[PDB]
DNA sequence: CAGGCCAGATCCA
DNA sequence: TGGATCTGGCCTG
């Protein structure tokens, strides 16, 4: 681009593309740390400061030669400054949809926000030289993207954006990029533990933003349906990707699966998974290795992150 | 007749809207589900007897509930 | 370049009063030499020589690092 | 004095820092693996067998009303006497801490079989914060049999943890509490004699004494080269808790402890700095009222221990630790073990 | 092509 | 001869 710029420049004599430091100066306005919110009530360990911008994602992980070893790189986006900067970047696309149902302008009712975040590791990704740990050659991405927005008018509600792409690279904003292994289960949970907690904070709090002149309070419910099915086993207490216990969403074996495969229903969630682990840890019922996993079905392992139980389509086609 | 279930399955859950893109293919997911487990209980018995993989479980059992709860499936995908 | 990350990965062994190494050994070697290689002069170990690899082994501090592992001084100044 | 390279199986990418050895009736055993549970060994604890300098990781099974602990990744190691193991908080690997403790015993046995017991215990009184790195040893004080427990890392408290600093630690308080096994009573004893947090100590144990030396305060970000002396009676009512300072100690942080002789232990490895390896061994020739700490021959180290930045290990209680040294990039098998001989 | 789990074929004290 | 022990098949990446 200064490039392009210098030669134009140089050719035509006026000025018809901007400065890079120009383009900078510009550049603060659309990154988070740079409108104000107010929270209430204020989010539980999370720090009231509005200016927070890219913050190291090993939260101050302890890298001493005394503690565990520490081999990856992190940097993440504070969740509730993220939305802010999300939710602000289609201010004029909001008031745009609240005007096409003939709705107000200044309408103040509270907004029901869905999200769907995606966190999905990658292969083949080239380490580079310099100062650093010994970083492996694996790169995990957390994501989110803003699907519909809606408000409460009258008795009954109203939609006022849906993405119309949901699948497109232009909606995955991007969240927390760590060069971390999706397998290492460690760092995964050190690393991601601040998000979740941010996530579970905001999950009964309002959010105020000065949206174009006149302050509208803000609503968050979250889904986690961007995962893969291998993710979503090591994530939610699933062991493995091939057992016994096959679905993510049904406590049905693989025999009676393959025997009835018509008749299903959905039972797995994140509490009934975390009494199970409980169930596993203290053995109430004084039983063997074989019959408490019978009693458990599958769950050997402390879920972390609340996945929603729904079926991913790419990898089902993929494997289909 | 395997192939042609399979194409009327997958509208179903790769539409971003079904409600409002595949409303017919919708109506008789449950049909096509149960014959394309009958077919691969009798004419396929030599691989899906007491082993089923993971997906066509998924797909055979899941989906309808899924729609009803969510309300479209492949717009939550990981594609993006 | 390669030659000399094997005459280096062989230095590092003393091998002229070790003329029988064993594959273990070898693969010892080749570990330390890429470890205090990263540690020292920070290259990541690769499979395939590049020219950039070439050039920064191509320095000094490298006969300096891989001398700090050789016990014996007629190696090192030989090296050097 | 002898040091021997170990071979691992196909559990290599099993072992990670913050492991403890057990023995039982000369039996060894594992503890502390990476991630949860698999189907190989759904229990967690393994069966540390060398052959031939050759390790090979069988599962162990728990009993039948056993309670299947969690793998702690830096536990506090203790050694009850009827002859049980008992190990304190820790490390969960999804990294939150537990102020649970657990009770090991071998149940039955059989032709190289074995099945332990866990047992859940609630302490009550003067609870102690979750916490890693600290060090629990028992006591014997007029036919009395009692735990004590000393301060470590944990986690900044839940008013004042903020999700920035979400990860950041801070030494335990300088406070020396009392643990009652058969009663899971606790009560707290603050002595002025103690100014400072100490992590990553080695605890030395006699008739009715600890010796704590060593020790890293990350609050001052120093390895004091000092020694307390703790002496502890039972009398009828109320325990009397006693510690003196003593001279002649090491500045040592994560050291490994071995008991090879009656009355005589000996220090190997660990941190004097954060760069800094703790190069030379250090024996420790217990003694009913006298303390000397004097130091040996230094075993001829490899040169990976030499040019290494990090080991990590534990006892294994026949005269010998286990001691470990990253091997190379995941891209041999990430991970070279060692064997140390102590006389 | 790594990684993990399960049903099956040897096998050895 | 009844569990150990490889060993290939199968599942997801
Ligand atoms: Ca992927
Ligand atoms: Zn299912």
């Amino acid at each position: 681009y200064h490039k392009m710029y210098r030669t134009v420049k140089a050719i035509t004599g006026r000025q018809i593309f901007q400065p890079l430091h120009a383009l900078r100066n510009a550049e603060k306005v659309l990154l988070p740390g740079y409108h104000p919110f107010e929270w209430q009530p204020p989010l539980k360990n999370v720090s009231s400061r509005t200016d927070v911008g890219i913050i190291d994602g090993l939260s101050g992980l302890a890298s001493s030669v005394d503690e565990y070893p520490v081999d990856t790189i992190a940097k993440r986006f504070r969740y509730d400054s993220a939305l802010v900067s999300a939710l602000m970047d289609m201010e004029e696309d909001i008031l745009e949809g609240m005007r096409s149902q003939d709705l107000d302008d200044y309408l103040n009712g509270p907004f029901t926000v869905v999200v769907k975040e995606s966190c999905d590791g990658m292969g083949d990704v080239s380490e580079k030289h310099g100062s650093g740990p010994a970083v492996p050659e694996k790169a995990v991405r957390f994501s989110f993207t803003v699907m519909r927005i809606t408000i409460e008018h009258g008795s009954q509600n109203v939609k006022v954006f849906e993405e119309p792409k949901p699948n497109s690279e232009l909606c995955c904003k991007p969240l927390c990029l760590m060069l971390a292994d999706e397998s290492d289960h460690e760092t995964l949970t050190a690393i991601l533990s601040p998000l979740i907690a941010e996530r579970e904070a905001m999950k009964s709090s309002e959010l105020t933003l000065e949206m174009g002149g006149i302050p509208r309070t803000f609503k968050f419910i979250f889904r986690g349906t961007g995962y893969d099915e291998k993710l979503v086993r090591e994530v939610e207490g699933l062991e493995a990707s091939g057992s016994v216990y096959i679905c993510t969403l049904c406590d049905t074996t693989r025999l009676e699966a393959s025997q009835n495969l018509v008749f299903h229903s959905i039972t797995r969630s994140h509490a009934e998974n975390l009494q199970r682990y409980e169930v596993w840890r203290s053995n109430p019922y004084h039983e063997s290795v074989e019959e408490l996993r019978d009693r458990v079905k599958g769950v050997s392992a402390k879920p972390f992150i609340e996945t929603v139980p729904s079926i991913d389509a790419l990898h089902c086609d993929i494997g289909n | 007749e395997l192939m042609d279930l399979y194409l009327k399955m997958k509208p179903v859950w790769r539409s971003s809207c079904p409600a409002k893109e595949c409303p017919e293919s919708l109506c008789q997911y449950s049909f096509n589900s149960q014959r394309f487990a009958e077919l691969l209980s009798t004419k396929f018995k030599y691989r899906y007897e007491g082993k089923i993989t993971n997906y066509f479980h998924k797909t055979l059992a899941h989906v309808p509930e899924i729609i009803e709860r969510d309300g479209s499936i492949g717009a939550w995908a990981s594609e993006g | 370049a390669a030659e000399f990350y094997k005459i280096f990965q062989l230095e590092i062994g003393e091998v002229y009063k070790h003329p029988n190494a064993s594959k273990e050994e070898r693969k010892r070697w080749q570990a330390t030499l890429d470890k205090h290689l990263r540690k020292r002069m920070n290259l990541k170990p690769i499979m395939r020589m590049n020219g950039n690899f070439a050039r920064k082994l191509m320095t000094q501090e490298t006969v300096d690092a891989v001398c700090e592992l050789i016990p014996s001084e007629e190696r090192h100044e030989a090296l050097r | 004095m002898s040091l021997q390279m170990v071979t691992v199986g196909h559990n290599i990418a099993l072992i990670q820092p913050g492991f403890s050895l057990m023995n039982f009736d000369g039996q060894v055993f594992f503890f502390g693996q990476k991630g949860w549970p698999k189907r190989s060994c759904p229990t967690g604890v393994f069966h540390f067998d060398i052959k031939q300098n050759h390790l090979k990781l069988k599962p162990a099974i728990f009993s039948k009303d056993s309670c299947y602990l969690p793998p702690l990744r830096y536990p506090a190691t203790c050694s009850y006497k009827k002859h049980q193991y008992i190990i304190h908080g820790g490390k969960t690997p999804n990294n939150e801490l537990s102020d649970k403790i657990y009770i090991m015993s071998v149940a039955c046995k059989n032709n190289k079989k074995v099945t332990f017991r866990c047992t859940e215990k609630d302490l009550v009184g003067d609870v102690p914060e979750p916490r890693y790195g600290h060090s629990i040893d028992v006591v014997y004080s007029r036919g009395k049999s009692m735990g004590v427990l000393f301060g470590g890392r944990s986690y900044m408290p839940s008013t004042q943890r903020t999700t920035e600093k979400w990860n950041s630690v801070a030494d335990c308080l300088p406070h020396v509490f009392l643990i009652d096994f058969e009663f899971g009573c606790a009560t707290s004893y603050i002595l002025p004699e103690l100014q400072d947090g100490l992590s990553f100590h080695v605890s030395i144990a006699r008739n009715d004494t600890v010796y704590i030396l060593g020790g890293h305060s990350l609050a001052s970000n120093i390895r004091p080269a000092n020694l307390y002396r703790i002496r502890v009676d039972l009398p009828l009512g109320t325990p009397a808790v006693n510690c003196t300072v003593l001279p002649g100690g090491i500045s040592v942080s994560s050291a490994i402890l071995t008991q090879t002789n009656n009355d005589e232990f000996v220090i190997v490895g660990g941190y004097q700095l954060e760069n800094q390896k703790r190069m030379v061994c250090s024996l420790v020739s217990l003694g009913d009222n006298t303390i000397e700490i004097s130091e040996m021959e230094t075993p001829d180290w490899t040169s990976d221990i030499k040019h290494s930045k990090i080991w990590f290990g534990s006892n294994m209680g026949n005269g010998t630790i286990f001691l470990g040294i990253p091997g190379d990039n995941k891209q041999s098998e990430a991970f070279y073990f060692y064997t140390l001989r102590c006389s």
